[PDB]
C-alpha cells in the first residue's frame, strides 16, 4: 500500500531534529534516530526517524522523503535514506515517522545519507534480539530452525494497536523560521503551527504566544523557534521539546506493532531426546541460548535449570509418572517412565 | 457401586479406574483427571512490558521560574540540564545566563508489546476453584468434562453424578499475585497497584497497554547531554517482561511444582501432573452391566499363545477363564492402576481369548479385575520401548 | 518524640490532647474527629434491594410443550401450564384448538428503588484500611491522617506518619458481609455470589443497581392460570430489603463497635468514638513547636479566677509561670479531663498567664500540661452545670 | 416531559391483553395490571397497565386515556378510568405504560374504566411495602413524625433513572388484525411488525419470525396469534409475551422512579433528655411506635433495642466517650457523661 493511515499521513509534517550522536561535531541531521525496536523477533526493527518519510504529507508513494531543510521540506527518493543496523537494512515499507526495515539485530542502529555541509549520519542505542519468547534467546535473522512462537511485525501500517504521543509539539530549531521584525528576532510558523516563542531578553513564554515575539533580542541564535504542529502533529521525541502555555489533542498512532504468532524463528540444532531406563540420555548441541529446564510429572515435581549453549549429554532422572523436558521456547516435550532400556520379566514364559 | 476415584491431575493419562461391586458386574471408567484447572477470581493489576521512552516531548522552560508542568499521560521524569547551548538545525533555543538550561523530559511508556504478548501481574482473589475430569465408563466411552468444585456444579455432569474436588491444585503452586507473560509464568507479589518499585517487577505499571495514569520509572534516569548540544539520554534497567525470559527469574512452566506448564492465564498453571481431583461418582445401578450377563469369572488363568507387550496400549494376555456365567466383561486393574485399551471387552467361559490393557509394566502382570475377579494377567509377550512418550499411559506407575 | 494522645476519640465535642515531646517544646491538640473511613481492597459482589417482579415476556412457544427461551437475565422461574384457551382480544394466541398452552414466565427484576435508597452487599477484606484521626494541633496546625496497608499507596498522609492503636477506623464495625439499608447498617450474611436464594438478605444479587443480568429467586411462585385461561399469575413473598428490617440485625448507625455510625459506604466507619486513640506520630520539628521557646519549664503554680463545673469551656485559672527560657507553651490537661481551648500560653519568668479551659467540677484540679511541666489549677468556683450536652471535653471521663 | 419522550409514545401503541376478575368469561382488559410497584419508601403508588394513557401517542397531555380497543387505540377522556389499589387513588401523572397514582399502599391494585354492559376492571397480586427509612420501620406512615431521607415520587411525569427490558409491544392477540386468506387465518401488523405466527400446520412455532403467517389451517383459535414489532418499545410484561425473530432486549427506560427527596417520614416526641453523672434519664412517651436504640461509646458496641409505644423511663449509661441516643429513626443525639447537682473535685476521672 501507500495509504493505510492518514490518522499519520496527513496530520505530521516532517521536522529536523539533533542526532544524538554523529561525530561531526555532533551534527543536526532530519534522520535523528528516537524509538528503535527491535522488538519483533523475526529479523525485522522498527526504527523511527524524525522525519516524517512515506507520503510527504499528501496521498502519493512511500516511495519519498520528505525531511526539512529550512522550514521547507524536502521530498525526493526513498532510497537515498539508508537504514543500517549491522549489515544494511533493506526497506520494507515507511509510514509515518517510523520504517520497517528487514536489519540484523544490533545494540546500536545507525542510519545515515549525506545532508548539509557534512555526511550527517545518526545513530542511536538500544538493545535488540530476535529472541523467543519464552526459555531461549536469539541474535540474527532467521535463516534456520524450527518455528516456535514470539514477535514478529506487521506489514500493516494502519495498526491503533498502540498510539505514541504527537499532542501538541513544541520546538526543534529551524531558525529559518526565526525572520528579523525590522530589528528584532520574529518567530514564524513552518506551514501553520502555533509557535511559542522567547528570546534570552524577556518575552511572554506562557499561553499562546504565536501573537507574541520578543521585541528586545536581535540575536536569532538565543530564541526559541518552534512548531507546535496542531494540525499535522508531529511525533514528540526527545530531541524535539514542547511547548508549556498551549494544549492541543493530536494523539497519533504507530503503525508497526511486534505481534506474536509463529515468527519466522530459529530452534537451536535438533537435540537428543531417548529415553532410556528411568532416564532420558540427552545428547545435546544448541547454537543459540536454549534454557533446557524440566518438570519431572507426577506427584513429582523436581525442576532442573540450566542454560545450554554449549553441547553437553546431561541427564534428568524420568520418574514413573513422567519428567518434562523443555528445550527452549520450543514446546515442553513429555517422557513417562517405567524403563525403556527393555525387558523387565513380569510375564510367563512360553515363547 | 459408589466409584470413588482420586488419582494424580496429570492432563494427558487417561488411567482407567474400576467400579468394585458384586451387585451388578465390576464396570469400568477411566477416571482421568485431564488438564489442570485452577480459575479462581481475579482483578488486572497492571500490565508491565519493555518500556519503550516514547518522549511526551519535553517541556522546557529555559529560563527564570521552570515548569516542566502536566500534559495527558500524567508521571513525567524531568530533569534539567546546563552546559547546552542547543541546536536541533538552527540555533540555542535555551541560551540565558540567569539559567542556561535546557529542561529534557523523558517518561517510559509503554511499548506496542504490552498491546501483544506482555508481563502482565494480577492481584488475586480467593474466588472459585475448578477441575476438570473425564469419566468414561465400561458401557459409556468417553467424556472429558469440565467440572466446578465451588458452590456452582460440584454434581453431574456427563456419565453418573460426580463429585468433585477439592483440588490439590485449588490455586496455582506459583504465588497469590502471579505475573505472567506467554507461556512463561513469573511469581511475584506487591500489595495492590499504585505506585510502584523502580529496577525490579512493577517498575512499569501501567493500568493497561494505553493508559494515561501508570507509574514511569524502570529506573528511567535522564543524564546531560555532552557537547552542548541536547538530546535525551535514556538510563534505564531491564523491566518486568526483558527480566521473564532472557534475565528470566522463575519460570513457572518449568519450575512450578506437580508438572505444570503454562500459558496466558489469571492464575491458572495447566497441565499440572498432579493436583488430585478426589472424584466420587454415585452411578446408579442401570448404567452397570448386570452380574449375570457378564461371566462371575471362574476358573481364572491367564496365559498365552502368543504375545507381544505395550506399556501405551496394546499390552495382551490370553485368558483362560471358564467362568460360571458367560457375557461381556468390563476390565480394569482396581481404581485408576491400570490403563484399559479398552473399556469392556468381551470374555466368556472355556477356551482362551485375550483382552487389551497397558499397565506401568514390560510383561503383563497387572492384576485385571475383570467383572469379578482380579489376576495377575502373565504371558511371555515381548518388552515395549513405549515410554519416551508423553505423561503416561501407565497410569500412576505400580508395575515393572 | 512523637505526637502524644492518650485521650479518647469522640465526634462533636472539639477534644483536646497533649504532645509530650522533650526535644522541642510539647504541642498542644485539639483532636477533632468526625470523619473516619476504613476502605480496604474489597470486591461489590452485589448490590441487593427487594425485588421488582417487573414481569418479562415469555418466548411461549405454545402447546405441544412449550420451551423457555433463555432471555438475559439469568435465573428464572418460568413455568409450562396447559389446560389454557388464550385471550388477550379475540381468541387463542396459541396453535391448539383448546388444549393450549400459558408459559407463564417471571423472573426478579431490579427495582426502581434499587437505583436510589436500595441495599449494597460487600465481601470486606483488608488492603488499603485507614485510621483517621484529625487533630487541628491549633498550636501548630491541621493534620487529617491515615494508615495505608498497600504500600504503593502513601500512607504519609497529613504532616507525616500518624499511628492510631485502637485504630479510629482500620477496623470495620461491620462483619465480612454486610447489608445496608440507608442508615441502618446490618452486619449480617448473604450467599457468596451467583447462588442466591431466599431466606437472606442477599437472596436478589443483581451486580448493578439497574442492571441488565442478576440472580433472580426472591421466592417469586408461578402458579396455574385462572379460569383456565391464559396470563401470568407472580405470587411474590418477602426479600432483602423489605424484611431485615424489622426481622433486622444489628443497626450499626446507632449500635456499631469503635463508636461510628454507618450506612451506604464503600466501606466506612464515620462519626467514631472508639474508646480511646492514643494518637502516635512520627513528624518533624515542624509539627512541635520549638525547645527555644522554653527548654524545660521550671517552675509554675496554678489556682483558679473562677471555673466550670462543667465541660463547657468557660473555666479559667490563672498560672504564675515560670521558665528556663521565656517564650509559648502550649498547654493542655495531660488526661485531657479538662480540655483546653488555649492552643499556646505564654511563659515568662515569674509572671502569670490565665488560660481558657474546660474541666467539670468546681475544684479543677486537673493537671495541665504546660510544656513539660503539669499543674493543678485547683480552687473553689461557683457550679454550673449541663451534663446533657455532647460527648466528653473531659474525656477518658468516667467521674463527676 | 410533554416535550421529548416520544421514545416510548410514538414507538408504541396499548396493548390489549386479559385480565382473571373481568367479563362474563374473563374480558380483554387492555388496562392489564402487571408490576404493582408500592416497593419504594414512599406513599404514592406506581401501577402498571398495559394501555400507554398519557399522550394519545402524540404530543401533549397526560390526562388523556389510550387504551387498545382492537388494533387501534381509543384516545378519549382519562375521567372514565378508576386508578385504585387496594383504596381508591388520585391520579398523579401517566408516562408510558406506567400510571402513577396517590393512594396507600396494598397487596393488590384494582383498575377499571366502565365499558359494556359489566364495569370492565383488571386487578392484580403484588406484595407492597413502602417505609420510612431508618430504625423506624412501617408499611408506611402513620400520620405523625418529622420527614427524613427516603425516596419518594415526583409529582411530575418524567422520573426517569430506572429501566426495564422493553421488547416491543409484544404478542398479544388482536383479532382485529387477524383478517381470513379466503378460509384460513391470516395475521396483520399492528404498527408494522414482523408478526410472529403458527398453527397446528405447518410454519415456525420458536418465534423465529420474519413476517410469519400461516395459512394453512381453517381455525382462528388453533393458531398463535402473535406479534414481535420491530420498531416499537413498550413495558415487558407476562400478558404481553415476546418472540425472537427480530424481538428487541433493548432497555428503555421507566418513569416513576422511586427518587430521593423528603419522602413522609416518621418520629415520635418526648425524648426527654436528661442527664445525672454517667446516665441519660429518658421519660419517653411517643405518639407511635418509636424504635429506639443506642450506643455507649467506646470499642464497645452497646446495642439497644426497644420499640417504644406507650410511656416509659429508659436509662442509657453514658461513658468517657460519650454515648448517643436514637429516639427513632431521626439522626443520633449526643452526651458527655458526668454528674449534674454540684460541687466536686475534677481533673482526672479519678475525681
Amino acid at each position: 500500500d501507500l495509504d493505510t493511515h492518514f490518522t499519520q499521513y496527513k496530520l505530521a509534517r516532517p521536522y529536523i531534529a539533533d542526532c544524538p550522536n554523529c561525530g561531526h561535531s555532533r551534527c543536526d541531521s532530519p534522520i535523528a534516530i528516537e524509538e528503535v525496536r527491535g522488538d519483533a523477533h523475526a529479523g525485522v526493527i522498527r526504527i523511527q526517524t524524525s522525519a516524517m518519510f512515506g507520503l510527504k504529507t499528501d496521498g502519493v508513494d512511500l516511495a519519498y522523503m520528505s525531511f526539512m531543510n529550512g522550514k521547507t521540506q524536502k521530498s525526493i527518493k526513498i532510497d537515498n535514506l539508508h537504514v543500517r543496523t549491522s549489515a544494511p537494512c533493506s526497506l520494507v515499507s515507511h509510514h509515518g515517522y517510523y520504517i520497517l526495515a528487514q536489519c540484523p539485530p544490533g545494540d546500536t542502529v545507525t542510519v545515515g545519507f549525506h545532508d548539509g555541509p557534512n555526511r550527517h549520519t545518526c545513530t542511536v542505542a538500544h538493545k535488540v534480539e530476535f529472541r523467543p519468547v519464552g526459555r531461549e534467546k536469539y541474535r540474527h535473522p532467521p535463516e534456520h530452525g524450527v518455528e516456535l512462537p514470539c514477535n514478529r511485525y506487521t506489514h500493516k501500517r494502519a495498526d491503533q494497536g498502540h498510539y505514541v504521543e504527537m499532542h501538541q509539539p513544541g520546538l526543534v530549531a529551524d531558525h529559518s523560521l526565526l525572520s528579523i521584525h525590522s530589528a528584532k528576532v520574529k518567530i514564524t510558523v513552518p506551514s501553520g503551527a502555533q509557535v511559542k516563542y522567547y528570546c534570552k531578553c524577556p518575552d511572554v513564554r506562557e499561553g499562546i504566544t504565536s501573537s507574541d515575539h520578543t521585541t528586545t533580542c536581535t540575536d536569532v541564535k538565543q530564541c526559541r523557534a518552534y512548531l507546535i504542529d496542531n494540525k499535522k502533529w508531529v511525533y514528540n521525541s526527545g530531541r524535539l521539546p514542547r511547548g508549556e502555555g498551549d494544549t492541543f489533542k493530536g494523539k497519533l498512532h504507530v503503525p508497526f506493532v511486534p505481534v506474536k504468532a509463529k515468527c519466522i524463528a530459529t530452534l537451536a540444532p535438533e537435540p537428543l531426546v531417548e529415553h532410556k531406563h528411568r532416564t532420558l540420555i540427552l545428547h545435546l548441541h544448541p547454537d543459540h541460548p536454549t534454557l533446557l529446564t524440566t518438570r519431572s510429572l507426577g506427584s513429582d515435581a523436581n525442576p532442573t535449570r540450566q542454560w545450554i549453549e554449549r553441547p553437553t549429554t546431561v541427564n534428568f532422572t524420568v520418574t514413573g509418572e513422567g519428567l518434562e523436558y523443555t528445550w527452549g521456547n520450543h514446546p515442553p516435550k513429555r517422557v513417562w517412565a517405567q524403563e525403556s532400556g527393555e525387558g523387565n520379566p513380569h510375564g510367563w514364559p512360553h515363547e | 457401586y459408589e466409584h470413588t476415584a482420586v488419582m494424580p491431575n496429570k492432563v494427558g493419562i487417561p488411567y482407567k479406574a474400576l467400579v468394585e461391586r458384586p451387585g451388578y458386574a465390576p464396570v469400568h471408567l477411566q477416571i482421568q483427571l485431564v488438564n489442570t484447572r485452577i480459575i479462581p477470581s481475579t482483578n488486572l493489576e497492571y500490565i508491565t512490558c519493555k518500556y519503550k521512552t516514547k518522549v511526551p516531548s519535553p517541556v522546557v522552560k529555559c529560563c527564570g521560574a521552570t515548569q516542566c508542568t502536566s500534559k495527558p499521560h500524567p508521571d513525567y521524569q524531568c530533569q534539567v540540564f546546563t552546559g547546552v547551548y542547543p541546536f536541533m538545525w538552527g540555533g540555542a533555543y535555551c541560551f540565558c545566563d540567569t539559567e542556561n538550561t535546557q529542561m529534557s523530559e523523558a517518561y517510559v511508556e509503554r511499548s506496542e508489546e504490552c498491546s501483544i504478548d506482555h508481563a502482565k501481574a494480577y492481584k488475586v482473589h480467593t474466588g472459585t476453584v475448578q477441575a476438570m475430569v473425564n469419566i468414561t465408563y465400561g458401557s459409556v466411552s468417553w467424556r472429558s468434562a469440565d467440572v466446578y468444585v465451588n458452590g456452582e456444579t460440584p454434581a453431574k455432569i456427563g456419565d453418573a453424578k460426580l463429585i468433585i474436588g477439592p483440588l490439590s491444585s485449588a490455586w496455582s503452586p506459583f504465588d497469590n499475585k502471579v505475573v505472567v507473560y506467554g507461556h512463561e509464568v513469573y511469581n511475584y507479589d506487591f500489595p495492590e497497584y499504585g505506585t510502584g518499585k523502580a529496577g525490579s517487577f512493577g517498575d512499569l505499571q501501567s493500568r493497561t497497554s494505553t493508559s494515561n495514569d501508570l507509574y514511569a520509572n524502570t529506573n528511567l534516569k535522564l543524564q546531560r547531554p555532552q557537547a552542548g548540544i541536547v538530546h535525551t539520554p535514556f538510563t534505564q534497567a531491564p523491566s518486568g517482561f526483558e527480566r521473564w525470559k532472557r534475565d528470566k527469574g522463575a519460570p513457572l512452566n518449568d519450575v512450578a511444582p506437580f508438572g505444570c506448564s503454562i500459558a496466558l492465564e489469571p492464575l491458572r498453571a495447566e497441565n499440572c501432573a498432579v493436583g488430585s481431583i478426589p472424584i466420587s461418582i454415585d452411578i446408579p445401578d442401570a448404567a452397570f452391566t448386570r452380574i449375570s450377563e457378564t461371566p462371575t469369572v471362574s476358573d481364572l488363568e491367564c496365559k498365552i499363545t502368543e504375545c507381544t507387550y505395550a506399556s501405551d496400549f496394546g499390552g495382551i494376555a490370553t485368558v483362560a477363564y471358564k467362568s460360571s456365567k458367560a457375557g461381556n466383561c468390563p476390565i480394569h486393574s482396581p481404581s485408576g492402576v491400570a490403563v484399559i485399551k479398552e473399556n469392556d471387552v468381551t470374555l466368556a467361559e472355556s477356551g482362551s481369548f485375550t483382552f487389551h490393557f497397558s499397565t506401568a509394566n514390560i510383561h503383563p502382570a497387572f492384576k485385571l479385575q475383570v467383572c469379578t475377579s482380579a489376576v495377575t494377567c502373565k504371558g511371555d509377550c515381548k518388552p515395549p520401548k513405549d515410554h519416551i512418550v508423553d505423561y503416561p499411559a501407565q497410569h500412576t506407575e505400580s508395575f515393572t
